[PDB]
């Protein structure tokens, strides 16, 4: 339930820019504590595998290996 | 949060070894194994060895232990490795995964590192067996037997190989050739392979299978009447043959004893040679058969 | 009467050569102790 909606871009800059358009979205991102690729991924990794310390190469993967391949 | 996931989990908190820490382990766990026997003989033929060596040497059975254990704890994720290609032919994962860590203990117990091969090289042999050995003693609710099941395995072997050089599935009679055995052999091996199936089950819509199995030595109660009414007649033939008679048709069939007599056995109360409770028998049954004796238990019949 | 570790282990090699590796097990506790 709620994962930030802005972990997922993490997962994957300037990403207030290109949305600009939206007020809403960038509050719900200045809500997000979250900040770079890798933290994030860490955030989304946890929620996912409940249990597996993550792996610097596992993070990575994780999400290509989920909905893209 | 999951079983599997939480066996993983542990197994991984060791590190792997390399080939020199293999052998060094190998050979604690066997110093102290042959520390552990050395003392053991001594008892028995006296021997009694110098106290502060004997110290040491209860100690190296100790060591030997925790080699034996650790060796375990650092292999536990070859045996997973193995047991992951097993899944869904029967047997829980978990199951799999116990069965071959039966086997890598063995493999511990019976591993050599004077030869120099690596050690996943040799533990891969019993972590298979094991696994195999397990499925063929348990994964079958009837439990066919391991050479049964080996047999089984080789003949859908051949059915498969056949089948792909004739284009069509075999007759018995190539089957029994290609195996070097019977056609009635196959068909019997067939019938032993079949599975059971589950009455939980349900079939059309909200009833389960189980509700249609009939109760076959379940009294019938037109049948269990009309004997109780058949033994009623036939008390009034005995009254109208002789006392004796009447008495030697019983223990003969042991009506009133529930068990069959022999004739000698009916000399004895009888105190009668054994051929006379024969002739005694034959005159009594054909008067049995007389037309007036036996007419109300011919509509009996059935 | 079952297989045990014992017998295992007898089967692969003879007393002679389990005694002298436990002479050598003997020699590092022996060395342990005895040198600092």
């Amino acid at each position: 339930r709620r994962q930030p909606v802005t972990v997922l871009l993490k997962a994957l800059e300037q990403i207030v820019e290109r949305f600009g358009f939206s007020e809403i979205m960038m509050g719900t991102l200045e809500k997000d504590t979250t900040s770079g690729t890798d933290e994030a991924l860490l955030d989304i990794y946890r929620k996912l595998r409940p249990g597996e310390p993550p792996t610097k190469e596992s993070a990575q993967t994780l999400l290509e290996n989920l909905f893209f391949k | 949060a999951d079983s599997v996931r939480a066996y993983l989990k542990q197994i991984g908190k060791v590190a792997l070894l390399n080939a020199e820490e293999e052998v060094e382990l190998a050979k604690r766990i066997e110093a102290g194994l042959y520390a552990t026997q050395k003392l053991a003989e001594l008892a028995e033929k006296g021997e009694k060895l110098p106290v502060q060596q004997r110290r040491d040497m209860q100690w190296i059975c100790r060591d030997g232990d925790r080699a034996k254990n650790h060796l375990l704890e650092a292999n536990l994720r070859l045996v997973v490795s193995l047991a992951k290609r097993y899944t869904g032919r029967g047997m829980a994962f978990l199951d799999l995964i116990q069965e071959g860590n039966l086997g890598l203990i063995r493999a511990v117990e019976k591993f050599d590192y004077t030869k120099g091969y690596k050690f996943s090289t040799y533990a891969t042999w019993w972590i298979r067996q094991a696994i195999t050995r397990a499925m063929a003693d348990q994964a079958r609710t009837i439990r066919i037997p391991v050479h049964m099941v080996e047999v089984i395995n080789k003949l859908g072997r051949i059915q498969r190989e056949l089948l792909q050089d004739l284009g069509r599935e075999p007759t018995p009679e190539e089957l029994a050739k290609e195996m070097d055995i019977t056609p009635e052999k196959v068909l019997e091996i067939q019938q032993y392979a079949r599975e059971p199936i589950s009455l939980d089950q349900t079939i059309e819509g909200d009833s389960q299978l189980g509700d249609f199995i009939e109760d076959s030595e379940a009294v019938v109660a037109v049948d269990a009447v009309s004997f109780t009414l058949l033994q009623d007649q036939l008390q009034s033939v005995l009254e109208t043959l002789s006392e004796r008679e009447a008495g030697v048709v019983r223990l003969r069939f042991g009506l009133t004893d529930g068990q069959p007599r022999t004739l000698d056995e009916i000399g004895q109360v009888y105190g009668v040679t054994r051929e006379r409770i024969r002739q005694i028998e034959s005159k009594t049954m054909s008067k049995l058969r007389h037309p007036s004796r036996s007419q109300v238990l011919r509509d009996y019949l059935d | 009467p079952p297989r045990t570790h014992w017998d295992m282990l007898l089967e692969r090699r003879s007393v002679e050569e389990l005694e002298e590796l436990l002479k050598e097990r003997l020699d590092l506790i022996k060395a342990k102790r005895r040198g600092t």
